């Protein structure tokens, strides 16, 4: 299954980059067709600052963003218990500090009542480790196919709709009909192009763009 | 509270009883001296030992072993003083590799045909004496143990196996109904003991709330050897000893005092042996002996 | 990925009869031409007896087989060390006994050297079973697949030579040109047939046979 | 073998000196009877405690705290008594959170600033005191416990972080020299104290196989308290006190005479304080008392 350990017992037995040069200039004539030229466009532009969030995404600081989300309302219950934990644990380490200021010899009662309530608080810590940190992983789980249907749905129905309607035309002439067979299989009239390379290659589009803000801040 | 055990003797629904602590303590005079002092007021009292010294022997001079029987003086004394190891003398390739699985197995079924054999007769009460508690709480994680032992043991048959497997099946209701007999609290009760310094303290009060952590109370507490001063002659060095031991002393009443019981029981010249000589020991724990202190 | 606990959480929110009974009128079919007329259908029979084993499989008990099998050489290097784990354990418990029935008291001094070398067996004890069983679970996941490319490349095999060389021919006028079309796409000649059926639905010739012994042994 | 210390003093290549146990047993008393002793044949001797216990105070009525000082009658007798609670104090919300992220952090911190202060100066030996042992033996672990909290923290992360993160690497790298030190065996020793009975016995020989299971022998142990007749006056309850004492005492002789030191230190009528009556118990480390036995 990992192809790795399989790979570890394996050893006891004895073009694309003139593809995206290609791209890159089918590019500079769709950025050139605007210009001389709508709503889709944008839609491609919106769609850009997705892949581009995909591409500096922190799955984590994502949530560190849901962490002031509900760090936010004071009608969340959680959010209560979290402050109720903070106060038994201020509770707690304040009996810690009186137990180990105390001595074993001479307040040895109190040196078990003081010994009792440290393991009767240190019970219930975990107990809420347990609660908040399963609802904040299962939130999390929550959310990210959350975002990921309005990713993806907006990444197929681009293709689904609007494709027999031809977003814009070829200039008559310059591919040849191998090239224009892609045009084919989406329904889109013959001389018109889809909406495909805007989806993946356009990501590299803004992804220069991302490498120059790796000159900015470094 | 009341200093003495007057509150066992009271109830007369209890069955079982269960006593002990560490070493260096003299349980067995202890024990000798409830069974005694229960035989009063009592009907079929029966003793049992599993610790690896041979006390009894030396407690009545007279040789015991695996069958039970009426000791001299006595309608109602029977005690077998039993080993563990006879079980892997049954054990003497298969069970034992089985035993590697799971590094306790036989001290469990032994306990378990022993406790058959104990509710094959009619008895009014029973008294136990243990091991180092490490290896005695054990007893409360024996149904658990028998359990994954006869999964596992399952596990690899996946001779007769079904024989064995039936064989355990029985061992598993009877020790799930003496567990849950034991948290009935209306005929098991529990008593520890201890001595008068810091290490015995230290570990009492660890076993009191190991217990606390199963839901099992108590309320009567033994010490031992509380040496009280003779009138008009002294050893200047059980002076001292004196001032130490009232100085733990004072911190157990610091403790106890709300609700449990505390038995002052004196040490006397002599390992107490003896017949008669265990009587006048055994009456203490009724009428508390009070210098003027 | 697992699909469960994502089910887990979908909580929060609010002919194939038919087709294995024709596919037994074929079988019928099949078995009634080969009286009346050959290496191929008995490659078909040793397949259905491999399909047999998957069925009966015990992915265990095969490697059950496997036990005796390296319960057999006598130049195994693991199955020696398996004899001295043995013989290490018996002298375990033999210490042990001498141990538990020792008393505590009065050889204090032989009551420590019989822990030392209770602990210092313990430790070595466990070192054999990490290294067994890594060998017994690698060794098993070697020959899953090593069985399993003797299953699917016969599989496979079958289909990719002896496809255009005909087996045998259907009856002329007996099916409609659209059942017809299944022989087209393997290259075998029109009115003759394939060889796919035999793959996969004559697994559910032997699987009435298998419940018969279901009522053998039952 | 030797019933004396005097291989402590021969070796002089020494630098670290670690003695325990457990309670009831006097080892302020050893400890500074050790000092005292040392600074015989010495240039800068160090003494460190940390029981809650403020016991040198006890030991020569006069009031210590935070700083070292030299004591009088002495040249060479520096010392102080810390808390670690000092540090909480220095805690005194985010840290405490990461307190409750692991559950011991700040005295390994105060521990590493201590030894940091330690060897700001040139002192040419040093000895030491704990607590019971379960709270004293995590001090082996304190270098991955602060490696971990290192760790979790810059985990947190993903006011300055970085000055924290530095400090806390200097905190690593020193605690990792430290205790690199401790394995070399030319400058760092353990002795263990015990006192005859069962218990201490009992966890005395835990707590050598426990130091067996990291690399750090020993061959010294000294006991206390054995009381040795007095010739022609006599308690009854001593005698037989002796006897158990005895029988106990010659199973120690049953183990460790082949390769360990027996240090026989009898209890005086008194607490032993004052200077002079200090040095006069400090003298028996080298001269053993005998009796005719
Ligand atoms: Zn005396």
């Amino acid at each position: 299954v990992e192809q790795a350990i399989e790979l570890a017992l394996e050893f006891f037995p004895a073009g694309m980059t003139l593809w995206r040069d290609v791209m890159l200039a089918l590019f500079v004539l769709g950025a050139v067709a605007w210009w001389r030229a709508m709503s889709l466009l944008l839609v491609i532009f919106l769609l850009e600052l997705v892949v581009q969030l995909v591409n500096t995404i922190g799955a984590k600081t994502i949530n560190n963003l849901l962490w002031r989300f509900y760090l936010s309302i004071p009608g969340s219950p959680l959010a209560k218990d979290f402050a109720e934990q903070r106060a038994k644990q201020k509770e707690y380490l304040q009996v810690r500090h009186d137990l180990n200021a105390t001595s074993s010899q001479d307040e040895f009662a109190k040196w078990a009542r003081l010994q009792r309530k440290h393991d009767k608080l240190m019970d219930e810590l975990e107990k809420k480790k347990s609660q908040l940190d399963a609802h904040r992983t299962s939130f999390s789980r929550k959310l990210t196919i959350y975002r990921w249907i309005l990713t993806r749905g907006m990444q197929w129905f681009l293709c689904f709709w609007f494709s027999s309607q031809p977003m814009f035309w070829l200039p008559y002439g310059w591919f040849p009909y191998w090239v224009e067979w892609l045009v084919s299989f989406p329904n889109a009239p013959m001389g018109s192009v889809s909406i495909v390379v805007w989806q993946s290659a356009c990501s590299g589009v803004l992804a220069l763009v991302i490498e120059a803000v790796m000159a900015v801040v470094r | 509270m009341e200093p003495t055990l007057q509150s066992i003797l009271d109830q007369r629904s209890l069955r079982w009883i269960f006593v002990g602590g560490k070493g260096g303590v003299g349980k067995t005079t202890t024990s000798c001296s409830l069974a005694i002092q229960l035989a009063k007021v009592r009907r079929s009292v029966l003793l049992l030992s599993t610790d690896p010294a041979h006390n009894l022997s030396d407690a009545f001079s007279q040789k015991f072993g695996k069958e039970a029987r009426l000791v001299e003086g006595f309608d109602n004394l029977y005690a077998m003083e039993i080993d563990p190891n006879g079980s892997m003398q049954d054990l003497l390739g298969v069970m034992q590799d089985l035993a590697y699985a799971i590094p306790g197995i036989d001290e469990a079924m032994s306990f378990a045909e022993v406790l058959k054999q104990v509710n094959s007769l009619s008895y009014e009460t029973i008294v136990f004496d243990t091991a180092p508690t490490g290896h005695t709480l054990r007893f409360l994680q024996f149904p658990t143990v028998l359990e994954k032992a006869l999964a596992k043991v399952s596990q690899l048959s996946g001779q007769t196996l079904s024989d064995v497997m039936e064989k355990l099946d029985s061992l598993r209701v009877t020790i799930s109904e003496v567990n849950a007999q034991f948290k009935d609290e209306r005929l098991t009760t529990f008593v520890c003991v201890c001595i008068p310094e810091f290490l015995s303290l230290y570990e009492t009060e660890r076993m009191i709330q190991e217990l606390a952590n199963y839901g099992i109370d108590t309320h009567c507490i033994v010490v031992n050897q509380l040496l009280f001063p003779k009138p008009g002659s002294d050893c200047e060095q059980c002076t001292a000893r004196r001032r130490m031991q009232k100085k733990y002393l004072d911190q157990i009443e610091e403790l106890y005092d709300e609700e449990f019981n505390v038995v002052k029981m004196p040490l006397l010249v002599e390992e107490v042996r003896g017949k008669e000589r265990l009587e006048k020991f055994s009456e203490m724990l009724i009428k508390p002996f009070v210098p003027p202190e």
